[PDB]
């Protein structure tokens, strides 16, 4: 019996291999990942809290440019409020079900594995009433950072960040054929990896209204 | 040398415990206190105690 | 062969099963949020000089204080940027081979699912002659920190949340045992992931940078 | 006790389920509700019983 | 039922299409239309159902 | 087209090539270019060469 | 050329051995300077020399 000894070994060699396979963390990658987007979130939602009261006191002692861009910065602050508040919905949606170990303070992240809480927002190769909501949402949102903020020459760059970051069209598969956008995104994905992505896009938000403010006192 | 009934018993078992050991490592589900790298690593060290000992007798 | 069968069958499936293990998603989200930490570290940096230009400024203008805070923010501006570099040559690197996608802009994240990179890191318990160095790194950039900064209430804070993020001690697992820790975060990771972490860490360290000049004008 | 053509029955579905349920584990196309681990967990569960209990028969 | 001489050939033979598609896999070569993934799968499904058919005929 | 005399000289060397290349892919090395996934991918490929020389001889 | 016995002593010993070195390498304690890979690496070389040298007698 040559090969057989060789495969009565290496039968738990490969026992072995698999479990420093699946051992790991590599879903687990999130969770760090989502810790610091979120350690992100809590930061600039505070320095730009600072920065519209500060934008707020200039436009109350300096009225004008400062009034104008004051009047802007507010509704862009409305509506990103509207779109975070939102987009946290979605995430303690995509969360819903897992609750926190207790005494370490972080998630059962090698537990949250499949996207199996958000299947009510696909139906086959289509949508549900709540994903085109969603669509609905980001569109929304897109259309009035693009109508609040008008045709200045210093916010076209942000205007074109935020239809390059806030895309919502068709993109192609690595086989190359169209996909929606929330099949392409989420479906399938972990629930951490969901929130992970969601955070990326309150960090994106954050971000947005970072540079339409430090550029509205700088105008 | 030890008895026929637990050579194979010892085996059959070890070699089962070594498979559940790695369906509980690729499932993350645990029960009690065992946690899969218990029972993976009774599972080996019940195999590696088979292919110790049955290095003694060529017998055919 | 009558429970022999079995077992070739139980090789035939784990052989199988040492085959791409993440899936067609998962580092798809990846090589995204990849992308995302490149953008945000880029856009820290660009920002990050303006705010040791108007650091070094105020610290021109009136020294005392101001000009402590300039040395300390000098100190960790130079081991940060040490430690930004080498990390940034740990991350070329990790991504070496695989040639990044023109037009576009994305490298291929369908390819990207195997760590062969950074296999050279360590001889499997122990880190190696690269990977020592690596943890040389890390402990020679948390002793700098706390060398520089040092001694002061106002960065307590950060150095503790500097010395929270870069735990070079061992950590328990799923079930509590302990392993190294470029063990636990890089040893047969997608290279796409450990590009992602190592990109993580960078903005960590922009984002320490960050605070300390905030809290140096602060 | 587990019969002949109910032995015979596992030892060859255990094997087909654990099979294609490796398939989806390393491909993760799913089907429907059966996500791949639920099958791959049916299969070494049952592989890991039929393991089990056969060790009880000395027979030579 | 199918004959032994096909049945060791397909189990034979699908074993080492699945190993060389386990290989395609984790190296991503495909040559044509292969593309490692279609050839795992119809790898996996060939012994599979060598598996499945030979555990109805209990002769011994 | 076979013969027996080269066929366990296929099956040691096979044997041979995998087990060295599971050992640098689970011990990590540096040799030359492999490094593992390098030799490993000689090694599944040279295993798949046996089962595909595997079933040429289906004597009873 | 070794004598049988001595094969197969160093078989049984040589899988045991690099048995109980994957058992640390999945749980991380090392006694001494034992480290696991250590008893890895030598326990996966002593059987690639058997295989080696195990594939060179025409026996049947």
């Amino acid at each position: 019996t040559p090969r057989q000894k060789m495969i009565n070994l290496m039968y738990l060699v490969f026992i072995a291999m698999l479990a420093m396979n699946v051992s790991k963390e590599v879903i687990s990658a999130f969770g760090l990942m989502n810790e610091k987007f979120e350690a992100a979130n809590t930061s600039s939602v505070t320095t730009n809290e600072s920065l519209l009261t500060s934008l707020d006191q200039k436009a109350a002692e300096a009225k004008g440019e400062f009034a104008k861009a004051a009047e802007t910065a507010h509704k862009v602050q409305a509506a990103s409020k509207e779109f975070y508040d939102y987009i946290g919905t979605l995430k303690t949606q995509a969360v819903k079900g897992f609750e926190v170990d207790k005494e370490t303070g972080k998630m059962p992240y090698e537990a949250m594995d499949r996207g199996d809480n958000i299947d009510d927002w696909f139906t086959g190769d289509g949508y549900t009433k709540k994903g085109n909501e969603i669509i609905a949402k980001i569109e929304k949102y897109k259309s009035d950072i693009k109508a609040a903020l008008g045709t200045d020459k210093k916010y076209a760059g942000i205007i074109s960040e935020v239809e390059k970051k806030f895309d919502v069209s068709d993109v192609k598969n690595k086989e190359g054929i169209k996909e929606k956008y929330l099949a392409y995104h989420f479906k399938g994905f972990p629930a951490i990896a969901s929130a992970a992505k969601l955070s990326a896009w309150q960090n994106d938000v954050k971000k947005t209204e970072a540079d339409v403010y430090n550029s509205a006192l700088g105008k | 040398l030890l008895s026929k009934k637990v050579m194979n018993f010892a085996y059959g078992m070890g070699a089962a415990v070594v498979i559940v050991g790695a369906l509980f490592k690729i499932t993350h589900f645990e029960i009690g206190p065992l946690t899969g790298t218990v029972m993976l690593s009774i599972g080996l060290l019940t195999e590696a105690l088979i292919f110790a000992l049955s290095a003694f007798e060529p017998v055919e």
